[PDB]
């Protein structure tokens, strides 16, 4: 008989059941991260493995249809989406101890312990502290003393977990019918609907590399500014036929270039742009903050949030017993409930956060007409580009004045403007090429061109290659440096950082589109004009209903995820750059090392 | 705690008349397949219950509806309401509706 008709009454029950089934283990959740306390644990537990236990049969379920045939686009995609078995493809026997070891390389990762040779009964953690120790810090030993400890006593026990779990994932995504597990990490960017939006997953792999080439002199540029003033600096420490080292770039893995910010200042006479003082005397609380971030979303034509949000949801100062976590998140437990959960204070990066917030609590309540399968967004990286855009309007020095929160008579100029946009390019630029590196790396280590033996040394060749940094301290096969990282053992995909960017300047180039204004993008604001609130709602109000493809039309001129915008939005860097290097020579040579 | 005693009927083979209260409890067939009173492959109970909170939302909070309906059969009207009047002036040349 029909199939079609009957796949709708399927999908309207297991629907009904999952919306208020997840509401209720999403407040258990909140209630458990709202009130640290033990009451709420186990209940939140008794929830989510529930839903677990309940997200397994309609996975069951899901195999008795054949979903080959139904000429429904959203029926065929929720359908699909319900089909996915998860780890339930492999043996009992396996998955199993696949669960153990995932479960004790998340122990052991968080359980780092290293102890000074002089002092061994002072062991540090990731917490700050050993962080810490060259987070803020001006030496050379300590720096690298605390880059072996942490890469030899938690980058050694790593690597043989790794191991087996790299080829039992790919045998598990041959058993999803994958060759390799990065099709799988790249089964989302990937459509099979509408003809002339067809998108493969090898496309991303040719594409990223299209899309990295355009940047590269920038990043010469930058790297070369970057090693001046390690030189000045730090004195023949750094060779400038060579590059710099890992340590010193301000992380342990350079991902943010952050805290060289101070030791890489243009101008220190200009000071950055401050006004925490001038809201300590205006008597900003949070709940100014607050209000004061909703003027922005509402004056571009984005609707209020509604009443609960200031009621239900925790807002500031936890203080007694009653303990809650101050990591800022937007939770959306679904039939009309939206909360914030952070820790708000007088400052600047604060208000930031919280206009990241609502824009992600906005993001989320624009799907809201979808069902419950499909309020998620189209990639990973769209919801953290909503949430950034805010962030990067927010910024500007006019939007500070029109709030009443700066002078009036202000005379910023090119300096403080350069030195701004240096402060913010050390942040967002100085982090594609590693991110490109470590999802490259993984995305070959996954493919297994490589041997079991080629794994350090090809991941530092291609560092010092596209990255530009050499070792501080020669590497054996027995380490491995990718497994001392946050996102290579918990199982999360580290592309999501990367066409995120791409996609935000090109945002808000397309917003600065819409926003009549002339000259540069940094200073172009989207606040007080409504033509920009619709277009902008375009990518909001369609989530999952539509595909990636088809969902970067509505905003920008081109679908294709081109990085237009990255050399034009540091243009006044980029020209000072050029009339600054020009005695110092640009790129790196891969045969000079610290050691030899 | 979610107030469960509140039901709607979310399965049945064809649409209500007006005017019509159905309170079958028959289990639904979407299939082909009978089923013996009982749910399956393809068959689900048309009955559900809701789960309001009063931390739902505006559009998903419990909502009191009444419909008044009026019926003008050729009977004579029993339902008529208010009967207003004015107050009592005598002495001077006026009309009146006793």
């Amino acid at each position: 008989s029909t199939i079609e008709e009957q796949a709708k009454t399927f999908l309207d029950k297991f629907n009904h059941e999952a919306e208020d089934l997840f509401y209720q283990s999403s407040l258990a959740s909140w209630n458990y991260n709202t009130n640290i306390t033990e009451e709420n644990v186990q209940n939140m537990n008794n929830a989510g493995d529930k839903w677990s236990a309940f997200l397994k049969e309609q996975s069951t379920l899901a195999q008795m249809y054949p979903l080959q045939e139904i000429q429904n686009l959203t029926v065929k995609l929720q359908l699909q989406a319900l089909q996915q078995n998860g780890s339930s493809v492999l043996s009992e026997d396996k998955s199993k101890r696949l669960n153990t070891i995932l479960n004790t390389m998340s122990t052991i990762y968080s359980t780092g312990k290293v102890c000074n040779p002089d002092n061994p009964q002072e062991c540090l953690l990731l917490e700050p502290g050993l962080n810490e120790i060259m987070a803020n810090s001006l030496d050379y030993n300590e720096r690298l003393w605390a880059w072996e400890s942490w890469r030899s006593e938690v980058g050694k026990q790593l690597r043989p977990l790794y191991e087996e779990y790299v080829v039992l994932k790919n045998e598990m995504a041959r058993a999803n019918h994958y060759e390799d597990y990065g099709d799988y990490w790249r089964g989302d960017y990937e459509v099979n609907g509408v003809d002339g939006y067809d998108y493969s997953r090898g496309q991303l792999i040719e594409d990223v590399e299209h899309t990295f080439e355009e940047i590269k002199p920038l990043y010469e540029h930058l790297h070369a500014y970057v090693r001046a003033k390690l030189m000045n600096a730090y004195p023949s420490y750094i060779s400038p036929i060579g590059c710099l080292p890992a340590h010193l770039l301000g992380d342990m893995w350079g991902r943010f270039w952050t805290n060289l910010y101070s030791l890489t200042v243009p101008f220190g006479q200009k000071p950055n742009i401050d006004v925490t003082d001038a809201m300590v005397d205006q008597a900003w609380d949070a709940q100014r903050i607050f209000k004061e971030a909703e003027k922005f979303f509402v004056s571009v034509g984005l609707p209020n949030m509604t009443q609960g949000f200031w009621e239900n949801s925790m807002l500031t100062d936890p203080g007694n017993v009653q303990k809650a976590v101050c990591h800022p998140t937007a939770w959306d437990l679904g039939k009309g409930d939206f909360r914030i959960l952070m820790c708000t204070k007088v400052t600047m990066d604060d208000f930031l956060t919280a206009h990241h917030e609502m824009g992600h609590i906005q993001y989320d309540m624009a799907y809201a007409a979808q069902p419950f399968l499909l309020r998620n967004g189209a990639n990973e990286g769209f919801h953290e580009a909503v949430g950034e855009i805010m962030s990067l309007s927010a910024a500007t020095p006019k939007h500070l004045k029109s709030i009443g929160l700066l002078s009036p008579d202000f005379q910023e100029d090119n300096e403080t403007e350069i030195n701004f946009l240096l402060k913010q390019a050390l942040t967002i630029v100085g982090t594609l090429p590693f991110t490109y590196m470590l999802e490259k790396w993984r995305w070959m280590v996954f493919k297994g061109e490589i041997p079991k033996d080629q794994w350090m040394k090809k991941w530092w060749e291609m560092k010092r290659e596209i990255v530009g940094v050499v070792e501080p301290v020669p590497h054996d096969e027995t380490y491995c440096d990718p497994a001392s990282l946050f996102h290579v053992s918990n199982d999360y995909s580290f592309i999501r950082y990367y066409t995120r960017t791409l996609y935000q300047f090109q945002f808000q180039e397309a917003l600065c589109q819409a926003a009549k204004h002339e000259g540069p993008l940094h200073k172009c604001d989207i606040s007080n004009s409504t033509e920009a609130g619709q277009k902008l709602f375009n990518m909001l109000r369609l989530g999952k209903s539509e595909p990636w493809t088809l969902a970067l039309e509505n905003v920008v001129g081109a679908k294709n995820m081109n990085v237009r915008p990255l050399l034009n939005y540091f243009e006044p860097l980029f020209t000072w750059l050029k009339d600054q290097n020009k005695n110092s020579f640009v790129g790196w040579s891969t045969d000079w090392s610290p050691y030899a | 705690g979610g107030n469960y005693n509140y039901l709607y009927r979310l399965f049945r083979k064809s649409n209500l008349k007006p005017f019509e209260r159905d309170i079958s409890t028959e289990i639904y067939q979407a299939g082909s397949t009978p089923c013996n009173g009982v749910k399956g492959f393809n068959c689900y109970f048309p009955l559900q219950s809701y789960g309001f909170q009063p931390t739902y939302g505006v559009g998903y909070q419990p909502y009191r509806v009444v419909v008044l309906s009026f019926e003008l059969l050729h009977a004579p009207a029993t339902v008529c309401g208010p009967k207003k009047s004015t107050n009592l002036v005598k002495n001077k040349c006026v009309n009146f509706n006793f």
